[PDB]
């Protein structure tokens, strides 16, 4: 990944590639290739796969998503992410005269530095930042007096100069603005809050996925579920009934049933077929029956 | 164990943010 | 895992342990430890973890679930599973006089052998089957004339004789029957059909999970969503609205909104706040707005 | 990629059914 951002009174400009590389392998080989990629010895994508193949580790390049956003006519944002044990992020926000470098670990903002004036921020691996510096070190001081367009272009040249490297996609996005954001801190806080809501939703859906699947596993294949009291199936304290296969379904102790039976008869199931114990006559119901406990025969 | 295993398995751009960002003040 | 099953006219008896061992590591080291475990050189659980630690591969033992079931007073079942690229299973069903060895790959029954008479079937790895054979080879011929209880015990001794090995849990379940199942084939077909329904449900829930998460990702943070036509928010062809965060939500083009506005005004969002373009006055709605496309800025 | 990765990652009792089951006919 590579993000280059400029901020000044003339405006904010930010360019970013789209490359994300996933690794799937052992710890040592992950770390060995991880360093060799940023060491600069890896030339192109050919030697990446080929060396990764030698280390019996699969890599998956994905250039299909933008690292940079234009939040408004006043603000632009660029994000780099590094996922593993933790979900580490590095964002850079920019506007007319101001710039904000934010550091996120999981669901927390570790650091947030805001700056007023003129400057350039570059996000990426150690190799690209080293290379990008040595392009900017000369040309950077001409930025403050340039128009926006010329800076966008100046940055385009830097991406074209570096994109050959396999940590950078061959295509890239650039967005710019020349309006000042009055509530620059609030805008950033609100954009970040969305991320934390998304992670919350992700965890809530992940919990509810399992919560539904648990219920499916609790469906009674074979059990002695209850007794017909007063023309209705009174279920034991062990079993309960539910209307749908939902994450939070409605619980029932007494259930409506259709079939040939009387009061006092024991209700059972075998091989998913609900019948009367002794009669072995077929009995139907609109509701799904389950164990109350998620433990029947260990878990 | 499954949610645990994926974080132990997949690794997107590790070490890509192990160093400070490059900054210039103009 | 270890399953030992006897079948005869005196009845069916089946014993099974509860041990499942998961591996998480590279392909070679998975295969290297995989063989060394079944080679017989691995003595106990100490050398398992210790050797697995040397190979930088984590193993997770779980003795918390039964491998054997008593489907009815007529039938008993015992299952061994081996999960990896594919989900390979080996079940053994038994009843008075009959026995069925079933082989499943994923959602298909590869083999199904049924037998009438007297016999013993053992499921497990190559080491245990070798060892179990050499216990049974002597004592097996006394089974046909024994009572059920004595066979259950005879099997209990075999488990106690072998449980020291780290591919077998220190606790085990045993279930037996002495009734003949009239529709032995149908019972098995119905028990298996449940597995395929569970895998179907699992895939259907997994599809619906992503389907919900896609929607969450399509929620509009910043967009020019529509125009207020005739006192109602007419949405553009690009955006749509939904009532809940559901997998298959109800779509809306015209939406009820509350706030200070008139006809002809443009409706926008920035940082999740819905407002009137120009006014910047706060506007509310009961519905969630999303991009119609799942592609906004690439995917 | 995620559903793919877990099957590539986790392996429960591999090679435990790579041989025929032991049978005796009495
Ligand atoms: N489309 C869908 S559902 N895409 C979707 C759903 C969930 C995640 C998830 C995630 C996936 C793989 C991984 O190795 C780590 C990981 O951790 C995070 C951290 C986050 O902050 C957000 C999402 C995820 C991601 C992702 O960002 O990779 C994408
Ligand atoms: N509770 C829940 S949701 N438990 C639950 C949900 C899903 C699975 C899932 C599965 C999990 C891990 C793994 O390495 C392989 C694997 O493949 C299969 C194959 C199957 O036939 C069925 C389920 C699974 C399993 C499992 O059998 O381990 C359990």
């Amino acid at each position: 990944a590579l993000i280059i951002c400029y901020y000044g009174k003339n405006g904010a400009v930010i360019g970013g590639d789209r490359r994300q590389i996933f690794f799937r392998g052992s710890e040592e080989n992950r770390k060995i290739l991880e360093e060799k990629l940023y060491s600069g010895e890896i030339k192109s994508e050919e030697e990446l796969y080929k060396l990764a193949e030698k280390l019996n580790i699969k890599i998956i390049i994905e250039d299909d998503r933008e690292k940079v956003r234009k939040i408004s006519d006043s603000v632009v944002c660029g994000e780099v992410r590094s996922l593993g044990i933790d979900a580490k992020r590095r964002r850079v926000y920019a506007t007319k005269g101001k710039c904000a470098i934010v550091d996120i670990l999981n669901d927390t903002v570790t650091n947030q530095t805001i700056k007023e004036g003129f400057g350039i921020v570059v996000l990426g691996n150690r190799f690209l930042k080293k290379k990008a510096e040595e392009e900017l070190k000369r040309t950077a001081k001409l930025f403050p007096m340039m128009p926006i367009q010329q800076i966008e272009d100046a940055i385009k040249e830097i991406f074209e100069k570096l994109k050959w490297h396999p940590t950078v996609s061959k295509e890239y996005d650039i967005y710019s603005v020349n309006k000042y954001e009055k509530n620059f801190e609030e805008v950033i806080k609100k954009d970040i809050e969305s991320l934390f809501k998304y992670r919350e939703q992700l965890r809530k859906q992940l919990i509810d996925f399992g919560k539904v699947m648990s219920i499916v596993n609790k469906i009674v294949k074979n059990g002695e579920i209850g007794v017909i009291k007063d023309g209705k199936l009174h279920l034991y304290d062990d079993y309960i009934a539910i209307d749908k296969i939902d994450p939070n379904p409605k619980v029932f102790k007494v259930v409506d049933v259709e079939g040939n039976f009387k009061d006092g008869d024991i209700v059972v199931i075998e091989n998913g077929d609900m019948k009367i114990k002794g009669t072995n006559e077929k009995v139907t119901t609109k509701y799904i029956i389950i164990h109350k406990g998620s433990h029947h025969h260990h878990h | 164990k499954i949610t645990q295993a994926i974080k132990e398995c997949l690794s997107k751009d590790p070490g890509a943010i192990d160093e400070d960002p490059f900054i210039i003040e103009l």
